[PDB]
């Protein structure tokens, strides 16, 4: 059974750490669970404001700032966001590379968050010093791929590096974790701690050559430097030397998900079976990623290999079309001036006005986006449904597969186990895809190297850039005015998910998503961080 | 058990790109450096303990009888008291200051630490300063959005082993950001001939041409990334596109419009 106490009284995190970005959580709890949320975003740094009579060609620049975790993505949502201003359509070629280099960030960013951020929610570190290593290598061997990473003699030397450095007394990121001396909520065996503790220091090592992959399309990471209205800038991106040693990283970053990710995944799944029933919302929203043409937002909605579409009220036989004129934000229960609800993003206004810690009337710097009055879950699950629904051939796969293994329905998806299955299940799909896509630009890279179209900059004209960035519905918003930016709004996963209450009082999704969360232990609330990490929360995109 | 030196990395108006660029170090790794070589005791982004744990964690870092090294990343906002930047209910203006009195040495990562960055430019809505000028303390300035991992680390390195490195007018170690970027450019006999790229869509573009008619700030701007590269593989005018001046103090002002020179 999962374990509760009898707590009643309120639980306030602050900080949420392994995130990006400042969140607070504040819950009230009854009889050991959770009965009320409040998601409390607490940096500003106004990006929109700041952009304000700038250039609309420096945009780009500006919000890639916006975060540097889903680095790149706002870069790609900003140009994407004024080639629709200025009405060009982008060559193939950088219509493929702008693809590739989002999906190199999907790998990067999927796999540092599984291990970097959220694992530590479901792995005792200190409990794998228990597991005999010949033990661990014998289990290893019978559930996941066979690889020298896994054998007896690499685990005993992960145990011997981590005995070494606990024993030292200076724990460092490890200082008062939730799983020191036992914790009820954490149910692996020690082998497996062993296990996914080895991967985690594996992955690491493995993220430098996930930035690599990336870079040789994007400039640098973090932080690309290869976009431009019109297309992209990197020529030398699309030659033959560059392009076969991006294809060798991200075939061993691919064989690393495949081998360690996916594996790790479905164990800590497996054990955690009763997450299944916890952390469930009910709407999804997805622009769509990896379209086949992105002349303009409609096409990219259309065209979107990882498609776009809209769920209300977990009905997977009715997945409606997005309506971007249906996109609004609010700000009543938000750090905003009063006046600013119901405000399409080419309509935004964002004027900052902070009235004091944990008001329940206005209580994060984030404002509340909401689609027809309702909030919508973003991300991996949102997009995994809705490719579900909808019969996506690889989605299907991997997902009835997923489910087969754990022996569980496809509404056990609808949960904070679910809502991190499908961040595993969509980076084993950008994996499988990724040698179809880098071949497809290797050809047409070699028989004609366009790469940027000309374009003119209006006088006045309005523009938006979609993008499913790895956490989820991204969308920029630009108005121009005497050739210069009027208005530029950004609406970001990360605010879909984890903003604060709308207009109707309507709790956001991370805000639902914590309502009957079981705690075990209420001077260590691990469960509180199960849901939020399982968001994969981003405060530095959320707010901008 | 020989002790490792204690560092406390604090997070303050930032983008996580800095704590990104920190992790893609390979000489050494990042595992190797925080198990054999630091003990890092406070980083939100990476860190196990969460809450009220995680502030203990750090002021008993803080409290240390062997003292500490702080590392800060992201700038300071200081409107309303420094209310619009707040960890564990606290102002970042705050912790910051308290965290930097004890310090052994202060090491600014990314330009919006060092100078103040992306939420000081114009109108600067939180009135954002760079850490030096909020806590009128000196800093170790590793610049740039984000500074190359081997400036940061051999920064680290150098204050832990040696001491604090020459540093230039700006605060920057000499080391990395002593050269012109356009003067390590393997554009520059392009630049020399008045060989320049009028739009990134011309033959010129595609032969490789010189990129300062596109904005191109490498001239005013001090960096070692021609040199060093990113990630082992690329850097931004290798991949056809300008320098944006990112290491510079306040370049979001300076050296905008990005694409112009004017
Ligand atoms: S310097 Fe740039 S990359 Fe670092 S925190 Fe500031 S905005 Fe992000
Ligand atoms: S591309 Fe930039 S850094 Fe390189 S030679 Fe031209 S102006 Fe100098
Ligand atoms: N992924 C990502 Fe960052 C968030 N939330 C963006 O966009
Ligand atoms: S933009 Fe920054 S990373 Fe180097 S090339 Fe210019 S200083
Ligand atoms: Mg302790
Ligand atoms: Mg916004
Ligand atoms: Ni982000």
């Amino acid at each position: 059974p999962t374990p509760q106490s009898t707590f009643t009284g309120p639980i306030v995190v602050d900080p949420i750490t392994r995130i990006e970005g400042h969140l607070r959580i504040m819950v009230e709890v009854e009889n050991g669970k959770v009965k009320d949320a409040w998601s409390s975003s607490q940096l500003f740094r106004g990006l929109e404001i700041i952009l304000k009579g700038r250039d609309p060609r420096d945009a780009q620049h500006f919000t890639q700032r916006a975060c540097g975790v889903c680095t790149y993505v706002h870069a790609l949502a900003s140009s994407r966001c004024v080639d629709d201003a200025v009405k060009v359509s982008i060559p193939a070629n950088a219509r493929m590379m702008r693809n590739l280099v989002m999906a190199s960030q999907y790998l990067h960013d999927h796999l540092v968050h599984f291990y970097h951020l959220h694992a530590l929610d479901w792995v005792d570190v200190t409990a794998a010093l228990k597991a005999d290593p010949n033990k661990a290598a014998k289990l290893a061997a019978s559930i996941a791929p066979a690889r020298p990473g896994n054998s007896a003699k690499a685990l005993k030397a992960v145990q011997d590096k981590l005995k070494a450095f606990v024993e030292s007394g200076q724990l460092g990121i490890f200082t008062n974790a939730y799983f020191l001396g036992g914790h009820k909520a954490y149910y692996l065996p020690p082998e497996v701690d062993l296990i996914a503790t080895a991967h985690y220091l594996e992955a690491l090592h493995m993220q430098v050559k996930a930035a690599s992959a990336m870079a040789i399309l994007g400039g640098k990471n973090p932080h690309t430097q290869f976009t431009v209205v019109g297309g992209c800038s990197n020529y030398q991106g699309l030659t033959k030397d560059p392009l076969a040693n991006y294809l060798a990283l991200s075939k061993e970053v691919c064989q690393f998900v495949n081998e360690c990710y996916i594996p790790d995944l479905l164990a800590v799944a497996g054990f955690y079976k009763d997450w299944g029933g916890i952390g469930g919302t009910s709407n999804y929203l997805a622009f769509g990623e990896f379209a086949t043409d992105d002349s303009s937002p409609e096409k990219h909605l259309a065209t979107s290999q990882f498609p776009s579409g809209v769920i209300t009220g977990r009905d997977l036989g009715k997945v409606d079309n997005v309506d971007l004129g249906a996109i609004y934000e609010d700000v009543k229960y938000s750090w905003y001036a009063p006046g600013g609800d119901g405000k399409h993003p080419y309509d935004g206004v964002t004027d900052p006005k902070y009235t004091k810690l944990d008001d329940k009337d206005h209580y994060s710097w984030m404002k509340a986006p909401r689609y027809k009055g309702k909030a919508m879950e973003v991300g991996p699950l949102a997009r995994t449904f809705i490719a579900y629904a909808k019969g996506q051939p690889d989605f299907k796969k991997v997902v009835d597969m997923v489910l087969g293994k754990l022996s569980v329905p496809a509404t056990a998806l609808h949960s904070t186990l679910g809502r991190t299955a499908a961040r595993g299940i969509e980076t084993a799909i950008v994996c499988a895809n990724m040698e179809k896509w880098i071949k497809e630009m290797a050809d047409s890279g070699a028989k004609d190297n366009t790469l940027c179209a000309k374009w003119e900059m209006p006088e006045e004209s309005k523009g938006v850039g979609l993008a499913d960035a790895p956490r989820g519905a991204l969308s920029h918003w630009i108005r121009i005015k005497g050739k210069k930016i009027d208005n530029f709004q950004l609406v970001v996963p990360s605010t879909w998910n984890l903003g604060p209450r709308g207009a109707q009082g309507d709790k956001s999704p991370v805000e639902e998503a914590l309502i009957g969360t079981p705690i075990a232990d209420p001077k260590r609330p691990v469960e509180i961080l199960r849901t939020v990490h399982a968001f994969d929360p981003c405060i530095a995109c959320g707010v901008h | 058990a020989k002790h490792r030196p204690s560092v406390v990395w604090l997070h303050n108006a930032e983008c996580g790109g800095c704590t990104e660029a920190a992790i893609r170090t390979i000489k050494p790794y990042i595992d190797a450096l925080i198990l054999d070589t630091i003990s890092l005791d406070y980083q939100e982004t990476i860190m196990a303990a969460a809450g009220e744990a995680a502030e203990a964690a750090l002021h008993q870092a803080l409290e240390g009888k062997d003292g500490y090294y702080l590392v800060v990343e992201g700038g300071l906002p200081t409107i309303d008291g420094g209310q619009w930047g707040m960890v564990a209910g606290h102002p970042m203006i705050e912790t910051t200051k308290k965290a930097a009195a004890k310090a052994k040495g202060i090491i600014c990562i990314g330009t919006c630490s060092a100078y103040g960055g992306v939420q000081k430019a114009k109108p600067n809505p939180s009135q954002a300063k760079g850490v030096s000028e909020a806590l009128g303390v000196k800093t170790i300035n590793i610049p740039g959005c984000p500074p190359n991992p081997i400036n940061f680390v051999g920064a680290v390195v150098h204050v832990l082993t040696k001491g604090i490195p020459d540093l230039d007018e700006n605060g920057r170690p000499k080391l990395f950001y002593g050269e012109l970027v356009h003067d390590n450019c393997p554009r520059l006999p392009h630049f020399e001939a008045s060989e320049f790229a009028p739009s990134f869509d011309s033959e010129e573009a595609k032969k490789g041409f010189c990129l300062y008619e596109l904005g191109c700030k490498g001239p005013v701007t001090y960096n070692n990334c021609p040199k060093v590269l990113f990630n082992q593989v690329n850097w931004p005018v290798q991949a056809g596109h300008p320098c944006l001046g990112c290491s510079e103090p306040d370049f979001w002002d300076t050296m905008t419009p990005f694409y112009e020179q004017g």
